[PDB]
């Protein structure tokens, strides 16, 4: 419930989150791949507002949505919009990236992003400084795996 | 001849007799009647609640990111809900945020575990 | 998962970190009563992943490295305990210029100053 | 518990050794980003218990 701000200039040990995190040249803040998603899954209809004098004619016999309107079939709106959806996610980002874990069970608590992945190799069994020698490897891999 | 969807949204009528009709399928018209207050949402034409620049959270949920509420004379209102305080993790690349102290929390969870067990 | 044991998922038993639950009957269902442990009163701090002390790096045992601005040391992640850093606190890998962010500070050794009495 | 947190839970969160992950919101649905840590270039070895 606390909408973090993704942090203004990235400086995240080599790690590139530009894929992912919310762009302000498009007019929803979604981030690439959003945007990738968004254009695969094709909806019924968009915009919940059909007029009568869209639906006047025959264009209600050849339009589907016409015809279940006017047979009494309603489609409602849901409640939270695509951006308001986006607005969390990058929230959920921003919080993930730059605090780590720590902001799901209190307060963000900030820490440098290398630092977490060398917590995360604990977290697996791998001794940090395995992260801290071969970051700029595991950078690259990553950015290769969101490409 | 009959067309379009229609919600009538109220608080409780132990509070008031004022309604505010939302009319999906209209873009102020169709509609029952019309005075002041008419105000366009992306779920439909809303006429008979005021529309306001704040930010809440949500009272009585209308749709595409619209709620509305009946607030202080009274009247219903309506706006954008909140998703929350904004907020922002001062972050950079060597500085650390460490917990001095703490709370112990206790909080509730209820879970049904059964229901009413019939026979016709 | 919360009454006979202390679960790791987080959030699957109250938000926070899962000390214990405590079951109550409810009508038709049933009430749990999660503790958890919910950090408080955060303080910022300048921070390293490793340090220089002969040309090796060295990495905390558990903790993060920490310094008040001055002085380094060795705390836990969810509450501030500062330690002077030592090779127990520690442990070293390698040289120094494969490290980026390596801070030059001295590791106390326990032992020095005793075995010459 | 892969979001919020790193999962020991094995195969809930990707194919390997759960590290992190990201959500995308897709249209009635959501996408999740699993980054694993995969191990790789095994080598054979005499070992004692
Ligand atoms: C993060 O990745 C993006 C691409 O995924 C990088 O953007 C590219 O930058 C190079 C040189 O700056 C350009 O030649 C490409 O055309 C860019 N691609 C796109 C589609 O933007 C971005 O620079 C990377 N971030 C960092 C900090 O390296
Ligand atoms: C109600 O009608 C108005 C116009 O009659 C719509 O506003 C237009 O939206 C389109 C989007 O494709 C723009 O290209 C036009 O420039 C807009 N016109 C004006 C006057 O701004 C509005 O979107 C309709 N309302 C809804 C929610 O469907
Ligand atoms: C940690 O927080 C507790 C509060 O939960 C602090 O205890 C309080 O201390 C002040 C004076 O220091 C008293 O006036 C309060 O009545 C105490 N509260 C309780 C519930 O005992 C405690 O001092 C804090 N510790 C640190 C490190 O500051
Ligand atoms: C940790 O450091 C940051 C950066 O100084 C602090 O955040 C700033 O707080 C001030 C208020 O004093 C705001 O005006 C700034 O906008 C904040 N952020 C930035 C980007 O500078 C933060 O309060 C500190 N945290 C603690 C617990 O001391
Ligand atoms: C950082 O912490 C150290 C240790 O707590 C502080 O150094 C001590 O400061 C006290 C108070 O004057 C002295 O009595 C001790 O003798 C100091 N120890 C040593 C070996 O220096 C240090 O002052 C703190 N630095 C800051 C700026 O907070
Ligand atoms: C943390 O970031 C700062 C800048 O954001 C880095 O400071 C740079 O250090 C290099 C040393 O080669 C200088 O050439 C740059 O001029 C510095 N930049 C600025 C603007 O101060 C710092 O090195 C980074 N530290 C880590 C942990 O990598
Ligand atoms: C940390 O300490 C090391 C060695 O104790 C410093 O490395 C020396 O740097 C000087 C000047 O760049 C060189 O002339 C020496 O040859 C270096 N010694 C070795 C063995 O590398 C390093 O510069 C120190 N870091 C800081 C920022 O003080
Ligand atoms: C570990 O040792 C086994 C046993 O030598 C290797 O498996 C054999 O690989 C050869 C190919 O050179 C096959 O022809 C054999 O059938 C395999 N198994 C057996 C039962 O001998 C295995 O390749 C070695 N692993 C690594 C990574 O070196
Ligand atoms: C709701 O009903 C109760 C009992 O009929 C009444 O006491 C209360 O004042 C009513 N609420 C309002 C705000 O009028
Ligand atoms: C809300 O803000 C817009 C522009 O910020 C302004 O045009 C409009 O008059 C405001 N509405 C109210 C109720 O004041």
């Amino acid at each position: 419930k606390q909408i973090y701000k993704t942090p203004p200039i990235k400086d995240f040990g080599g790690f590139n989150f530009s894929q992912i995190l919310p762009d302000p040249s498009k007019p929803s803040k979604r981030s690439f791949i959003e945007d990738l998603l968004f254009n695969k899954v094709t909806l019924a209809d968009a915009g919940f507002i059909k007029q009568y004098g869209d639906c006047l004619g025959d264009i209600a016999a050849r339009d589907l949505i016409c015809a279940q309107k006017f047979n009494g079939l309603t489609v409602l709106p849901p409640l939270l919009t695509d951006e308001m959806i986006a607005q969390y996610t990058s929230a959920l980002l921003a919080g993930t990236i730059t605090s780590g874990w720590t902001f799901g069970a209190g307060a963000a608590l900030q820490i440098p992003f290398a630092m977490q992945m060398a917590y995360r190799f604990n977290g697996i069994g791998v001794t940090q400084n395995v992260l801290y020698e071969n970051q700029k490897l595991i950078a690259n891999q990553f950015n290769s795996a969101i490409g | 001849c009959s067309f379009g969807g229609v919600s009538v949204i109220t608080p409780g009528t132990n509070t008031s007799n004022q309604v505010a009709v939302l009319y999906q399928d209209v873009n102020c018209w169709r509609v029952y009647s019309t005075g002041s207050n008419v105000f366009q949402t992306r779920a439909g034409c809303l006429i008979g609640a005021e529309h306001v620049n704040n930010s809440y959270e949500c009272d009585i949920p209308i749709g595409a990111g619209i709620c509305a509420s009946y607030q202080t004379s009274q009247s219903i209102i309506a706006y954008t809900m909140s998703l929350g305080a904004e907020n922002s993790v001062a972050y950079s690349n060597n500085s650390i945020a460490i917990p001095t102290n703490f709370t112990i929390s206790v909080t509730t969870e209820i879970l049904p575990v059964s229901m009413t067990k019939t026979s016709v | 998962e919360c009454v006979l044991g202390q679960s790791k998922r987080v959030d699957f038993c109250g938000k926070g970190y899962h000390l214990m639950s405590f079951p109550q009957s409810a009508p038709h269902g049933v009430v749990f009563l999660h503790v958890t442990y919910v950090p408080a009163q955060e303080k910022n701090f300048t921070t390293a992943p490793a340090i220089c002390h002969d040309g090796k790096a060295h990495f905390p045992r558990e903790g993060v490295f920490v310094s008040n601005g001055t002085h380094w040391f060795v705390t836990q992640r969810n509450f501030y305990e500062p330690q002077i850093i030592t090779t127990d606190n520690t442990f070293v890998s390698g040289n120094c210029d494969v490290v980026i962010g390596i801070v030059n500070n001295t590791v106390y050794d326990p032992l020095q100053p005793e075995l010459d009495s």
